[PDB]
RNA sequence: UCGCCCAUUAAAGCGGUACGUGAGCUGGGUUCAGAACGUCGUGAGACAGUUCGGUCCAUAUCCGGUGUGGGCGUUAGAGC
RNA sequence: UCGGAGAGAGGCUCGGUGAAAUAGACAUGUCUGUGAAGAUGCGGACUACCUGCACCUGGACAGAAAGACCCUAUGAAGCUU
RNA sequence: CGGUAGGGGAGCGUUCCGUGUUAGGGAGAAACGCGUGCGUGAGCCGCGUUGGACGAAGCGGAAGCGAGAAUGUCGGCUUGA
RNA sequence: GGCCAGUGAGACGAUGGGGGAUAAGCUUCAUCGUCGAGAGGGAAACAGCCCGGAUCACCAGCUAAGGCCCCUAAAUGACCG
RNA sequence: ACCCAGAGCUAGCUGGUUCUCCCCGAAAUGCGUUGAGGCGCAGCAGUUGACUGGACAUCUAGGGGUAAAGCACUGUUUCG
RNA sequence: AGGGUGAAAAGAACCCCCAUCGGGGAGUGAAAUAGAACAUGAAACCGUAAGCUCUCAAGCAGUGGGAGGGGGACCAGACCCUGACCGCGUGCCUGUUGAAGAAUGAGCCGGCGACUCAUAGGCAGUGGCUUGGUUAAGGGAACCCACCGGAGCCGUAGCGA
């Protein structure tokens, strides 16, 4: 029945005012003194998933209003 | 005659690194495109071209990047942006470029 | 109105004996497929990655009041004294 | 005729490919008449004889029969049956004109 | 199997044929369950280590074979 | 050794009754060659009238039981610490 | 314009429903068996015999809708004889 | 870039090598051919070699690879060894 | 033990999956995997939109340390 | 597991074979090429009759060529049945790098016998509305159905935990 969500990966993919999925980054929770002050800044931020991965995260969660460029 | 075979000690290696030159001898580069991911200084420095903390050897200004001769026996990295670039409609890309649009646009 | 595929129905109608999934494994026979977004037993992408700051236990997201309306979206609906453009004219 | 040769003989009908062009009765002239035949016969040092054009009349152009055309391969479910009737032509020949040249036969 | 030995003998050849032949035979050996010895195993159990005990089917369609008929053939038909 | 003779019950023939496992289709030779590397069926040769009945089991990788060995399955079940 | 996996396009039939208590039909329907018609094919179309009352098109609709393989399954009948 | 598949056992040959015994119709990589999924002709038969890519009809013609004593298409052709 | 029920248990495993014509047409690789005869993503099919120009051919410019060659370096080696 | 003579039992008086069974005439009936094993009566399988044709052959049984013979109460260089002898031609399926395979499956013939339905999500095709669109339950001389029901849902603002 009714398509529940998949609120396992839901809360990894918000999606964005123009329609992309973004997720945060890996690596940096700890063994943080090892890394440089460099690396932490990029691993700080938002990017897209990967055009590959799309299918997996809108198959999971199918209520996210995801535009898909067209 | 069924005999044991003996184990190896071997079989270990890393996966090839993917250095050297990545922006060839008279070639377009761009202020910060990485020209050489060399190990030690195989090629060195020239001018317009920074030089990194790996010894990676990147461009700060466009233009044609050049491999000069260093003295004796070494080879140098200098970048010369380029004075005048023509185009002719004469040749044959201009002409086919200029063919296949107007059939683009013939067509719809 | 389209008319669909009865599907495996001989080899010139097509989609025909084995029905357009090749041949044997997982994926071919009957019943459920897998978990959807499973990798193989690789880690999947939604368990090897952090979770967006504020979903993360607790804090309610940003939800929103207010019912925005702008200046440029009045205008099409015209009206001279407009008389009390609120909740209830609009 | 469709570059396929015929021994033909007058008062005598004859299956061609379907002339592309011919009505059901209309009378035509073949001018590739590689030979000619009698008592004394008449060979060609070239081809056709010279002015000899065979004299002939369009019957009708219904199709040959069937021939049933089965693509098959072994074990591949690759059956593939398709027919085909060729159009011919009927004609019938009324007569040959005479050659007036190159007598042979000794 | 091979091998050694006794008595011989012209001589006691060596191989292929699914190490010829189990819808031809045998079942002593080796691949089931029982039981024991040595050993390995904390234990259940284990060991081309050893020992005793332990159900071997079949009416021949075809080819193929050994026999044996019948038909027909051999130019008119027969017996020698 | 090293077989031989004979008696019964079959086998064989006649009359009566009358099964079976098996079976893609079977107009179903030998030799050597070939090929999924071991062919009545493919190539070259050879041999061979058509068809019963009695006997014999070398082949049809003959029949019988989706190998019980071996290994696989993130199979099952017993038993041990 | 070769084509396995495989994708896309275009169709044929099957029973039932709307049109339709249509015409066609005990001067012969459904069926069943034969055709020196047709189509690229699935299939179509006319025939007079057997048959003894149902029921075409066309335009549309819906599925228990197409079989040679499942050591399938039910029934019939062989082979061995 | 959207929608929606199969594949993820490969095989042989040429070359460059490794492993092996510079043994294997052995194995593992790299570059290319064919098979796989490709009929036809040459190779007696002969997936993988050579030629050549099958829309369909013709009782027409020219040729590739390869051949011209007979089985079996074409010279019991030529001149020199 | 059997019988009935949960129960059409599940089976990444094997078998099987039915009418016709036309168009295009693969892969048997890399990466990860309690994974290796499974699956994911990439690679290679189809289909449908958008962006432009390449493709095959010839000719220049670039950095290469391989076949070759060599003994100045690193080893190895025979004779004086 | 095992339904269907006929409208009506009118279910066969009598005669013949004859101990029975059953059969042939008769009689009934529209029909008994409806006789109780009875309505339509396919295939496998079993025969009987006619046309051609095999006993020096070798063969996945066909196919291209076709000698000689036979036709159909309808005058054809047309058509059909047989087929002397020649050339070609390694059953189907599954499933494989590769199967004529001596790998798997089926004795044969007929039936039954497998991507469906419900609800949601994405996408495409088509249509309606675009004063934005749409109603859910629920109400309807029931069910469909005019016609109501605007409760909700989707679109109209993002950014940040």
């Amino acid at each position: 029945y009714k398509m529940k969500t998949h609120k396992a990966s839901a809360k990894r993919f918000r999606v964005t005012g123009k329609g992309k999925i973004v997720r945060r980054r890996a690596g940096k929770q700890h063994l943080l003194a090892k890394k440089n002050t460099k690396r932490k800044n990029r691993l700080s931020k938002l990017i897209q998933v990967d055009r590959s991965d799309y299918d997996n995260v809108i198959g999971a969660l199918p209520y996210l209003k995801v535009n898909r460029k067209v | 005659h069924k005999k044991g075979a003996g184990s190896t000690k071997n079989g270990r290696d890393s996966k090839g690194q993917r250095l050297g030159v990545k922006i060839y001898g008279d070639q377009v580069a761009k202020p910060g495109a990485i020209i050489i991911r060399q190990r030690g200084t195989k090629f060195h420095p020239g001018k317009n071209v920074g030089i990194g903390k790996d010894h990676t050897i990147f461009a700060l200004i466009d233009g044609l990047v050049k491999f000069e001769k260093y003295g004796p026996d070494k080879k140098k990295v200098s970048v010369y942006p380029r004075e005048i670039q023509p185009e002719n409609p004469n040749s044959y890309r201009a002409r086919k470029r200029e063919n296949f649009r107007l059939q683009r646009e013939k067509k719809k | 109105r389209k008319k669909g595929k009865r599907k495996g129905r001989g080899h010139a109608a097509g989609q025909g004996g084995s029905c357009g999934f090749g041949m044997r494994g997982q994926k071919s026979r009957s019943g459920p497929g897998i978990m959807r977004g499973f990798e193989g037993g690789q880690m999947p992408l939604y368990r090897r990655i952090p979770k967006l700051r504020g979903i993360a236990g607790g804090m309610r997201a940003g939800l929103p009041k207010y019912v925005p309306i702008n200046l440029r979206d009045i205008e099409v609906a015209g009206f001279k004294e407009g008389e009390e453009v609120s909740l209830e004219s609009l | 005729i469709g570059s396929r040769q015929y021994i033909v003989i007058p008062g005598r009908w004859i299956y061609t490919q379907r002339l592309k062009g011919a009505t059901v009765n209309d009378k035509i002239v073949l001018n590739k008449v590689l030979l000619v035949g009698t008592k004394a016969s008449t060979y060609i040092g070239t081809p056709i004889v010279t002015n000899a054009a065979v004299h002939a009349v369009v019957e009708e152009q219904l199709l040959d029969d069937k021939v049933i055309v089965f693509k098959y391969k072994k074990k591949k479910n690759y059956r593939r049956n398709i027919g085909h009737r060729q159009p011919i032509t009927r004609i019938k020949i009324t007569g040959i004109t005479g050659y007036e040249d190159y007598p042979a036969s000794t």
